[PDB]
């Protein structure tokens, strides 16, 4: 439970700032941080849970 | 000799055909009104158990009702070889027939019969309700009959070889 | 080391294949290109000089089935094989760039160290159908 | 296309035909029915006949 | 030919071997979890049956609700990937070299490195 | 096998066979809650591979 | 690439001299370059597509192009 | 008589040609080809038959060769009635026959009938009505009294017959017709789709094979129609080059991508077994037979170049057939949007 | 009720992933020989999800 | 008409459907193509064991039948799914989806009448 | 004698064989056979005792 | 760009990328793009010939990079080479470069643009497109021609020619 609740805690972070960087309005920024985040939180829950 | 069993299994094949007929669900012009009246209870298909399928493959019957362009003449051709067998193809009207009001026209096509095999043809423009039922249940005759129309000759024995 | 030519496909694949060189160079030329003229002189020079290199010459005008086995695309064309595997190609006529990879590749292959037992000659053609058996087998088993 | 690379510089062969004379033979599963018999003599045979007897 | 006991502790590491074995696509691994998972559902029924341990047996549907749970958010993860645009292939997500994909191949997104 | 089809395929399949082996063993309730509970999880990740 | 346009001569094949002088007009122009850009699996610019005057120059951008095939 | 035929190639299918043409055995794959050659510029085609079934696409499609007043069919015809023939070819100027054994039919007898009977009673009709400008009888490549096929062996006497009867009639000696309809690439396509893993072959496959494209077929057919000399003369009409049983599979498998696989059967079991059993279409002896035979254009006879047609490669001409069964292996993604 | 606005819409910027089609669009043929076309209508019809996207009708089916 | 007052029409029906003639597209998968419909026919073909004509009037004597209806309904709905996506049709893709809609929904429903 | 085939091939068919028939005569033979497990060599009668053989 | 050539019409090259990781791109010069033509606006209007000769030139530059994707979908690839198919359409265009009015130039751009996008999109048949594609006076490559007429008439004027084969039904 506290897991998942740690889980949602990540889930909400903020991802989009409004920063003074007036450069990137028209083009792709690609930041992977959010999805690293998640994927090994959750793959590393998986693993603990079934050991 | 196979003849034995396969006139009696024919006659069954032709009146199961014949008895299950289902048309396409495919109108193009005032003709499609005919057949809808064909279909509802005035004079209802379903007593001679004919029933419309939306997609060619479930159907054995190709009623070209309405006139036919140049920009749709490969679709035709494309639907009848995409029905699957066997089929027949029943004319509807004037202008699926020969063109019809519109056989001086730039865009028409002067007959379904040049794009597709015409099985059957229905006069009229539009055919009654009653015209296009006598041509499908002419149509359906010749159906049943054509099984076996006396090609193979009797020997001394009376059996087709 | 000679250039030995060849006009017939199935003699060249059989011959070849009986000898099963450590290092083959095959150059696949056909009439429509000019430049033939100068690279069957280069090929001719450089099979004096390169004694490790097995020299052999295709016309792909008189062994059609030649182009589509080696998959020749532009000519002409020189392929070096290492126990008959595609180690480089080079399109187009150059001693200089020739006399280069047929460097680069013997040196590479001095360096390598094959495990006993397991580097007997291959034909051309069985690397591509391990790889189209592994992979493009499956996908059309798939698909269609 | 740069995605695509490895398939625009790969080097296909064209396939030669052959008679397969062998096919019917099923060479393969012979082996197989070879070693299951060895297998099943070997182990399951032996201990059978001398309970048996 | 093996008493259940030990065959079931084993496949569920080999399972756990197919999982960490397979190429990484976000997907198949978590096929792979929900697999595990199972194995786990199925190893503790066989204890309670053998142990006649009601905790054992029940522990069979908080499995299955933990599997659950794992698999929508392994669903939202995977859905997730398209808007942070990350191939589902993660080998495909770096640039370092692997022997085990044919056509792994990454150029700077560039057309000349040398203009004069 | 690295289609995904096939190994989802594999997965319903084994559970078939984790079923077949609880059904031996006498676990018919489980087996049934099983089935019932994964068959779904099945479909919803044959919707996820359409996706 | 060339072979495909029979008007000109591969063999004495001068590699400055104009597309006019090997004989083609524009549209031949067109096609050639659209053929090489097939061949290579490029694209080039408009600015260069139009600017091309010669082989030689399309052999010095495309030994310049790290993305030919 | 006069061999003379005047007729104008230069308009489309309502315009008037000047040939009446009256064709026997069109119900077959070439019969709807060699119908619409003639009838696409104008001229009136009639096709007697007695097919089964009646209903059957192969009967239906003869209709669109000509058009509507050009193309008729007459059915339940009867091919041991000069009567019938007489009135089949009572106003046409061109007789075609393309009534040959099909390749279903192992029996002797029937195979001599459908090879001689027919022709020599078509080759009587003709001659008996004076206004037959010309015949063109449909022979088969390496037709010879010795041939083991049954085929080959009624054909060669059909058409010795035929040229006693007629004296002004022009064979053709077509070697094997490739096309969208033909039993060769669909026979190979549909048996490999059967099998998914070989194609069954009974022979050593050395059998040498001259494809011809059935377009060039029937553009053979209007040029003998144009040159009056062609008359009386035997044509062997086949591809640019020659190629084995084994070579033609090569063919195919490198144009469609498929990798090749030939799985072999004992000539004699396979013999044995196709003339005991029921034979179809699929499954018959005259494949058996033919597979070792050589089906190839000799010197002994008129070539196509005679006939001054350029006859296309077999690997150019049947490209176009195998482009929906082609294998899918690793392509592009350009290539995936179809 | 809740806005969903941010839920009911999804704009197209300039050069950006996210706010693009994201997906390959169904580019169906709606008619002519469809049940509910009346029969000479050829509808390009770009369904997203099976939502309406882009039309592009082709009514010279019929001309005469 | 089928019949003398339309008493065989079934029979015609069912004759008419065995005696259609069937390809499968070029493009189209031809192991998939025949297998799901022979999987889905057996299936439904399977559906009448799950039935009570009595107290015990059953060819099995099953507990858990509700559970076995379930467990046909899912694989049926499978058979649907797989019919649609191994037929590029995408008519038939989205009927697919929308019986997965349908799936969806009709697992709260029926469990909930359960 | 001569054989198509194989000494091996032999020696399994005789032991599988010989599976069987013992299995057969020990099922058949050496069992209480109280119960109903080979229909038609055991007898169909209603019993009206607990054991009765069949 | 909200336009159907736009360089956000590419088709993703995957389900949750644009081609890869670090960077955005797709094809849409050599295939069709993702989304349909809603609306092909009007050629901007030409004041010179210029202008207009600048006007053909990229329409047949698009032509030609599309061509191979064209004749791959249509499968008519046998009957003619991807150059062969471009040469033909240039001598169709050379039939028409006598033309000096920029309105009607941009209307004929208009039409060809609006054709080429047909030919994409399948919206036109193979048989009814290719007679732009066809060769003027060379066979088609997936059929064997006749050489009869050429044979006879060697070495005589088109006059003569035509004066043999006739220009009328000579039974009526
Ligand atoms: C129950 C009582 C209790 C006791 C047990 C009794 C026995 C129980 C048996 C249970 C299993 C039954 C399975 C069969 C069910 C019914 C269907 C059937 O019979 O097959 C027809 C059926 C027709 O094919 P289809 O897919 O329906 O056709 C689709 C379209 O028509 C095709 O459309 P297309 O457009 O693609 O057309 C292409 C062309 C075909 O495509 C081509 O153009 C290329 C091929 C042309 C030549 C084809 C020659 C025949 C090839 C036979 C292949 C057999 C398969 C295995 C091959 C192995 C090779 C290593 O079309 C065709 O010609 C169709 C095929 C025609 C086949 C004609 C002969 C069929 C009957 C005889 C088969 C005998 C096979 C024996 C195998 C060995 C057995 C040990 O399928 C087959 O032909 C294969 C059947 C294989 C099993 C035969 C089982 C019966 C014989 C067993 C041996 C004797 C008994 C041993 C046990 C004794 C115990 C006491
Ligand atoms: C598919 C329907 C049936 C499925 C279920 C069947 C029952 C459950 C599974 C039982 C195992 C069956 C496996 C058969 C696989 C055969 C594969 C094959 O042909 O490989 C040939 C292969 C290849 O054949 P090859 O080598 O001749 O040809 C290939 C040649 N090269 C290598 C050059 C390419 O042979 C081998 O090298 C490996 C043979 C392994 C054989 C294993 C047999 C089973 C072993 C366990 C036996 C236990 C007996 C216990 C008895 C107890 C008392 C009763
Ligand atoms: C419910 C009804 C089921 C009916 C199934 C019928 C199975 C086939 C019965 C064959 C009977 C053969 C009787 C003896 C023939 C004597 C002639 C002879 O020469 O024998 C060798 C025959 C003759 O074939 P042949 O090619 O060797 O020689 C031709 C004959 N001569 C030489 C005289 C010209 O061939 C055979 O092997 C037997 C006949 C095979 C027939 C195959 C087609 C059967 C069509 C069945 C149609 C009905 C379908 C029913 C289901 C419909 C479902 C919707
Ligand atoms: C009381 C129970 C009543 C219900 C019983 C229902 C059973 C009906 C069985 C019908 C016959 C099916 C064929 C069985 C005979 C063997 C078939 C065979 O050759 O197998 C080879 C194939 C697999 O091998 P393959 O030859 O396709 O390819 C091998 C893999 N590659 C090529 C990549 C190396 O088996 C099948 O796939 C058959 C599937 C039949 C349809 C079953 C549908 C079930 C419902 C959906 C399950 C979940 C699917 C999820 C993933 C999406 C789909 C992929
Ligand atoms: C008289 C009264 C009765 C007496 C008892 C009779 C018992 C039944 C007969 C038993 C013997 C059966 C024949 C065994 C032959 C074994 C041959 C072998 O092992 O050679 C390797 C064999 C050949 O390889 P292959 O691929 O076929 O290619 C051919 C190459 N020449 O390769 C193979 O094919 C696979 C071989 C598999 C080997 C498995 C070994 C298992 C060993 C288990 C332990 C046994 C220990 C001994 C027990 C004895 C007890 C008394
Ligand atoms: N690969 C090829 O196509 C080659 C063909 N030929 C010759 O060209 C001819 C035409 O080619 P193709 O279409 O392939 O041949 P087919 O076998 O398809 O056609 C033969 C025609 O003759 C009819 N026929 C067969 N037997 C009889 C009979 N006893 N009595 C009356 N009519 C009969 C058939 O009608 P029905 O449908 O009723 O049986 C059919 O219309 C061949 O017959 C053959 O003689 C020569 C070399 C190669
Ligand atoms: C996929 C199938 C597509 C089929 C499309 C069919 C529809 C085509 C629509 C009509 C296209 C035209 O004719 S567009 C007609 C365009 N008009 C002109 O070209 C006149 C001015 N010409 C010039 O400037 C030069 O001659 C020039 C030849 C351009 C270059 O020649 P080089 O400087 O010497
Ligand atoms: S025939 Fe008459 S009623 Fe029928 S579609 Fe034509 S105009 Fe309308």
């Amino acid at each position: 439970l506290v897991s998942c609740a740690i889980f949602y805690k990540f889930i909400v972070s903020k991802i989009s700032f409004k920063n003074s960087n007036y450069k990137d309005n028209y083009f792709s920024i690609f930041s992977k941080n959010y999805l690293n985040v998640l994927f090994y939180q959750y793959w590393s829950s998986f693993f603990s849970s079934v050991m | 000799r196979v003849d034995y069993i396969v006139t009696p299994i024919n006659a069954v094949v032709s009146w199961a055909r014949q008895g299950s007929f289902w048309p396409l669900t495919f109108g193009l012009a005032c003709c499609a009104v005919e057949m809808m009246h064909a279909t509802v209870s005035r004079y209802d298909f379903d007593r001679f158990g004919v029933i419309f399928r939306a997609t060619p493959r479930q159907a054995d019957l190709i009623l070209v009702a309405g006139t036919l362009t140049n920009k749709m003449a490969p679709g035709l051709r494309r639907l009848y070889e995409q029905t699957l067998d066997p089929k027949w193809v029943l004319s509807m009207g004037s202008c699926a027939n020969g063109g019809g009001y519109y056989h001086y026209s730039y865009s028409v096509v002067r007959g379904c019969n040049r794009i597709i095999p015409v099985d059957i043809y229905v006069p009229g423009c539009p055919p009654t309700a009653e015209a296009l039922m006598f041509g499908v249940l002419q149509l359906q005759k010749s159906l049943y009959r054509q099984i076996n129309e006396g090609e193979k000759k009797y020997n001394k024995k009376d059996l087709t070889y | 080391s000679r250039v030995r030519s060849f006009n017939d496909f199935k003699a060249a694949k059989t011959y070849i294949d009986t000898l099963k060189p450590k290092l083959a160079c095959l150059y696949f030329r056909a009439d429509w290109n000019p430049l033939c003229e100068q690279a069957d002189k280069d090929f001719d020079k450089l099979s004096d000089t390169h004694l490790e290199y097995e020299f052999v010459k295709i016309d792909i005008d008189k062994a059609p089935q030649a182009k589509g086995y080696f998959a020749v695309r532009c000519e002409p064309e020189f392929l070096l094989l290492c126990l008959g595997q595609e180690m480089t190609r080079q399109t187009g006529q150059n001693q200089r760039n020739l006399e280069h990879r047929l460097f680069k590749v013997q040196e590479y292959v001095k360096g390598l160290n094959f495990p006993a037992g397991m580097d007997t000659y291959e034909e051309f053609h069985e690397q591509y159908m391990a790889e189209h058996t592994q992979l493009d087998k499956e996908i059309n088993e798939w698909a269609r | 296309q740069n995605n695509d690379r490895w398939v625009y510089e790969r080097r296909k062969s064209n396939f030669i035909a052959q008679v397969d004379y062998e096919y019917f033979k099923f060479n393969h599963w012979r082996t197989a029915w070879r070693y299951f018999r060895n297998i099943f003599l070997l182990t399951a045979g032996v201990s059978f006949l001398y309970n048996m007897e | 030919m093996l008493t259940w006991i030990s065959f079931w502790s084993l496949i569920f590491w080999l399972i756990l071997i197919i999982l960490v074995l397979k190429p990484k696509n976000f997907i198949s691994i978590l096929f792979m979890s929900e697999l595990t998972w199972l194995a786990l559902y199925c190893l503790s029924l066989l204890f309670g049956a053998i142990y006649c341990d009601i905790t054992l047996l029940s522990i069979s549907f908080f499995i299955l609700g933990v599997a659950g749970l794992e698999f929508s958010f392994g669903i939202l993860i995977a859905i997730l990937y398209k808007n942070l645009n990350e191939s589902l292939n993660t080998d495909l997500n770096n640039n370092n070299n692997n022997q085990n994909i044919f056509d792994k191949n990454f150029k700077t997104p560039l057309e000349k490195i040398n203009w004069q | 096998n690295n289609n995904l089809y096939y190994i989802l395929l594999y997965i319903f399949l084994e559970i078939v066979f984790f079923g077949l082996f609880l059904c031996l063993y006498q676990l018919e309730l489980f087996t049934g809650f099983l089935w019932v509970a994964e068959f779904a999880i099945v479909f919803i990740a044959v919707v996820l591979l359409f996706y | 690439v060339l072979s495909n346009f029979e008007q000109v001569n591969l063999k004495n094949l001068r590699w400055e001299q104009n597309f006019k002088k090997l004989g083609l007009d524009s549209l031949d122009q067109t096609a050639l370059l659209a053929s090489i850009e097939h061949e290579f699996t490029i694209l080039f610019p408009d600015g260069v597509f139009e600017g091309f005057e010669n082989l030689e120059q399309v052999v010095n951008y495309i030994l310049k192009n790290i993305n030919a095939v | 008589r006069s061999t003379q035929l005047k007729f104008y190639d230069g308009g489309n299918r309502q315009s008037i040609s000047g040939i009446r043409a009256t064709i026997f055995g069109a119900t077959g794959f070439m019969g709807p080809y060699i119908g619409a050659a003639l009838g696409y510029i104008g001229s009136d085609v009639i096709f007697p038959h007695n097919h089964v079934y009646a209903y059957d696409d192969y009967v239906k499609e003869l209709k669109l060769c000509a058009g509507s007043g050009q193309s008729y069919i007459m059915r339940h015809f009867n091919y041991d009635d000069d009567n019938m023939y007489d009135m089949a070819i009572k106003n046409s100027n061109v007789v075609i026959n393309l009534v040959g054994s099909r390749l279903q039919n192992k029996n002797f007898q029937k195979a001599a009938y459908a090879n001689i009977h027919v022709a020599k009673k078509i080759a009587e009709a003709c001659a008996r009505n004076p206004n037959v400008r010309r015949l063109i009888h449909f022979s088969a490549a390496g037709a010879d009294t010795k041939s083991p096929s049954p085929d080959l062996h009624t054909k060669f006497h059909g058409e010795e017959a035929v040229l006693n009867a007629f004296p002004n009639a022009t064979i053709f000696r077509p070697c094997t017709v490739y096309g969208m309809q033909d039993y060769f690439i669909r026979h190979w396509i549909k048996e490999r789709d059967w099998w998914y893993h070989f194609n069954i072959v009974t022979d050593d496959c050395t059998a040498k094979r001259q494809p011809i494209l059935i377009n060039d077929v029937a553009q053979c057919v209007l040029n003998a129609l144009k040159l009056q000399e062609s008359a009386g003369q035997i044509y062997e009409l086949g591809g640019p080059h020659v190629y084995s049983r084994l070579e033609v599979f090569e063919m195919l498998a490198n144009l469609s991508g498929r990798p090749p696989k030939l799985a072999h059967i004992p000539h004699d079991i396979a013999l044995k077994i196709t003339q005991n059993f029921y034979n179809w279409e699929f499954f018959n002896m005259e494949k058996v037979i033919k597979d070792k035979l050589d089906l190839i254009v000799t010197g002994k006879h008129k070539t196509i170049s005679d006939l001054y047609v350029q006859p296309v490669s077999f690997p150019q001409g049947a490209e176009q057939f195998i482009d929906d069964v082609r294998y899918r292996g690793v392509e592009t993604h350009d290539n995936l949007e179809k | 009720m809740n806005r969903s606005i941010f839920q009911l819409w999804k704009p197209e910027s300039p050069r950006s992933n996210v706010n693009s089609k994201q997906i390959k669009t169904m580019n169906v043929n709606f008619g002519p020989q469809h049940p509910a076309a009346h029969g000479v209508l050829r509808l390009i019809l770009q369904l997203n999800g099976e939502i309406a996207e882009r039309f592009d009708p082709h009514i010279g089916l019929l001309h005469r | 008409y089928v019949g003398y007052r339309g008493r065989l029409q079934y029979i015609a029906d069912a004759l008419k459907l065995f005696i259609k003639g069937i390809v499968v597209p070029e493009g189209s998968n031809k192991f998939w193509f025949v297998a799901i419909p022979s999987a889905a026919g057996a299936i439904c073909y399977t559906f009448w064991i799950n039935s009570m004509w009595g107290p015990s009037v059953s060819i099995f004597d099953l507990e858990y039948n509700l559970v076995y209806a379930t467990i046909l309904s899912i694989l049926f709905s499978f058979c649907i799914m797989l019919t649609g996506y191994f037929s590029k049709s995408k008519y038939a893709f989205m009927a697919s989806i929308r019986c997965a809609i349908l799936m969806l929904n009709i697992e709260i429903f029926l469990g909930l009448l359960v | 004698a001569v054989r198509f085939v194989g000494p091996l091939n032999i020696v399994f068919a005789g032991v599988a064989f010989l599976m069987f028939y013992e299995n057969n005569y020990k099922k058949l033979y050496l069992n209480p056979r109280y119960s109903y497990t080979m229909p038609y060599l055991q007898s169909a009668k209603i019993t009206k005792n607990l054991y009765e053989k069949l | 760009m909200n336009h159907y050539w736009g360089s956000s019409n590419t088709i993703p090259a995957s389900s949750t990328q644009n081609n890869n990781y670090f960077s955005g791109g797709g094809n849409n010069v050599t295939i069709r793009g993702n989304e349909i033509m809603e609306r092909l606006p009007s050629q901007t209007p030409s004041q010179n010939m210029v202008q207009a000769s600048m006007k053909t030139l990229r329409f047949y530059r698009k032509f030609c990079r599309l061509i191979p994707f064209i004749l791959r979908i249509h499968n008519i690839g046998t009957k003619f080479t991807a150059q062969q198919a471009m040469i033909n359409f240039g001598n169709y265009i050379r039939e028409r470069n006598h033309y000096r009015d920029p309105g009607l130039i941009d209307h004929r751009i208009q039409l060809g643009y609006e054709l080429l996008y047909e030919a994409e999109m399948h919206f036109s048949q193979h048989t009814i497109l290719m007679q732009y594609l066809s060769p003027y006076n060379t066979p088609l490559s997936d059929r064997g021609y006749s050489y009869l007429e050429k044979v006879k008439y060697g070495n005589k004027s088109k006059f003569l020619q035509g004066f043999y084969k006739g220009n009328k039904p000579t039974e009526f």
